[PDB]
């Protein structure tokens, strides 16, 4: 990141070891003015020892703790360190973090760099004794995407397969590469690169017709598995800006959409890479960023530039809003299909008004119930009945058969069974006496 | 750029390493997670004693 | 399941459940200082086998509890299946935009 290292070589050896060859300035090998030994032995044998504690050597860098290389050395049965600087080659052998010999000079050269090869200890790692190709491949690929011009070479001495990645398009090209197995909806990809209040941000996002959410949280070329505050600000900014756009354009008024945050991020692939001078990570794995000023900066930048994008491209804006409305209508249609059946499991209509005309008496086993045609018969039936112990329930046409189409969910009227019992019956035995009047024709 | 030497390697003695990078030792110090994690660790030590 | 015609996935059977898992390991393995995630697989296998024994014993020793839990699982599975079916059908074919 200081603009000196332009080539990094990672080689997987057959003896279960990985060597990292870079062409940077090189690890300092001089005698430390306080420890008494070479700075390499200091950073290998002392926790929280290095030059990443300020901006004097590294203005912007992802490493901020100072224990990582010590962890790599200690959890390895053996480690070889070759450092090239000032025309001298410094070599030292480590075993379980214990230096076997002081840092000695083996020769001279004109290049500058550092070789770090370690044999990982089997006493700590279980069920995984061999390095996996796919994870390292993805890591180096995305690293080459986020680092334009930095050549990254991966060698594998186990099978001879070697790759070289020197992408210069950036995270835009990264998103384009990740959209090779998908189907995007808009050609123009949202992309920018700003730097406000000492903190830089670079986000590239693109909507695709899939249904998987994959927002790669990157902070100083470091992936965050658990996201962080920057991810929360990203999501909040996207949600609020999309809501404001759909409200001011009238889509939420035409479609009556709540437009929650989860529907706004449905089928979206984002790559958020921020540059922070002094970040804050909750662990060494750097899975979460806990810097809220970065959250606010990224939120403001996303709101501003995403509103600009949505108001400068009418076609892409229309397509994105249509996809968001499609996802929201899918969610609410599923909510309908769930709670409508949940209510059909219970009784809500009850068919009490409209047609049912009970009597004055409320004690069952004293009143009577009848079932006739509604408009043709029920009128005269009510005009000629009594108002003491008489009740009539009209009907409409015919009733579907039970055996021909048996379905516990199929229901059209449901008024009869709901008004006579609760549908089970020993509890409510209202209208103990029922009489069915019917015409003398064949349809009767 | 070019400020690299043995003096650039800084070693934090005592608890200076924890105060310099509280994140890997306490969590988040802004949302209130670490302020409660203080008492969480204290009470967990008490329960481990119990 | 022969009559219900459901899948009964993991996220569906655990819907509407409040469980508490308290394990006791001599040498823990936490992936961070905050101790928010355990990385011990021996504890995983131990808890797994203890569950496969004792939860099975519990479900075969209590018919009423077993039938109530299975009824809840059937309800949830039918709900999610009908939801997926209706959602897909409406969105892909039944969706009619431009109400005018
Ligand atoms: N490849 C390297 N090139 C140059 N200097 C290095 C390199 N690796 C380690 N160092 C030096 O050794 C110190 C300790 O390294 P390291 O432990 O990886 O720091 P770190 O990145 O903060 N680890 P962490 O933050 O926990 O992931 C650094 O601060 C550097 O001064």
């Amino acid at each position: 990141l200081a603009g000196h290292c332009k080539e990094i070589i990672v080689t997987i050896h057959a003896d279960n070891s990985v060597s990292v060859q870079d062409d940077g300035r090189g690890i300092p090998t001089g005698i430390h003015p306080e420890e008494g030994v070479s700075a390499a032995e200091v950073i290998m044998t002392v926790l929280h020892a290095g030059g990443k504690f300020d901006d004097n050597s590294y203005k912007v860098s992802g490493g901020l703790h100072g224990v990582g290389v010590s962890v790599v050395n200690a959890l390895s049965q053996k480690l070889e360190l070759v450092i090239q600087r000032e025309g001298k080659i410094h070599r030292q052998i480590y075993e379980h973090g214990v230096p076997q010999a002081p840092l000695a000079v083996t020769g001279e050269t004109e290049k500058t760099g550092t070789m770090v090869r370690f044999w990982p200890s089997l006493e700590t790692f279980t069920n995984v004794t061999e390095f996996e190709y796919e994870i390292l491949a993805k890591r180096l690929r995305e690293l080459s995407f986020l680092n334009s011009g930095v050549s990254i070479r991966l060698r594998d001495k186990r099978d001879g397969k070697e790759d070289h990645f020197h992408y210069e398009g950036g995270i835009k090209a990264f998103v384009e590469y990740l959209n090779k197995n998908k189907t995007p909806i808009h050609p123009n990809i949202f992309y920018f690169s700003t730097e406000k209040d000492g903190i830089g941000v670079e986000v590239a996002l693109q909507w695709n017709d899939g249904f998987q959410e994959n927002i790669y949280c990157f902070t100083n070329n470091i992936p965050q598995r658990d996201g962080g505050t920057h991810l929360a600000g990203f999501r909040a900014a996207m949600t609020r800006t999309l809501n404001a756009y759909m409200d001011k354009e009238g889509y939420s008024k035409k479609a009556k959409v709540s437009a929650t945050g989860d529907d706004a991020r449905e089928g979206l692939i984002a790559v958020v890479s921020v540059k922070v001078p002094d970040p804050k990570f909750s662990s060494q794995t750097k899975d979460k960023l806990v810097s809220s000023e970065v959250k606010s900066a990224v939120e403001q930048q996303m709101n501003e530039l995403l509103a600009e994008y949505l108001l400068e491209n009418p076609t892409d804006a229309k397509i994105v809003v249509g996809k968001i409305i499609d996802a929201a209508r899918a969610r609410e249609a599923a909510r309908r299909a769930r709670e409508m059946t949940r209510r059909k499991g219970a009784l809500d209509l009850a068919g009490l008004p409209g047609k049912l005309a009970d009597c004055q008496e409320r004690d069952p086993a004293l009143s009577e119930l009848y079932l006739v045609e509604g408009d043709s018969a029920g009128g005269s039936a009510k005009q000629g009945r009594n108002r003491k112990n008489q009740a009539i329930l009209p009907l409409k046409g015919k009733i579907l058969n039970v055996e021909k189409a048996r379905f516990d969910k199929m229901l059209s009227s449901q008024e009869v069974a709901t008004l006579i019992t609760a549908l089970y019956n020993p509890d409510k035995l209202r209208y103990h006496s029922i009489i069915i009047m019917t015409d003398a024709d064949v349809d009767g | 750029s070019n400020s690299y030497d043995s003096s650039s390697i800084k070693v934090l003695k005592g608890l200076d390493a924890v105060r310099k990078r509280p994140g890997m030792y306490i969590g988040d110090t802004d949302d209130g997670t670490g302020l409660h994690h203080m008492v969480f660790e204290v009470v967990d030590n008490a329960i481990d004693e119990a």
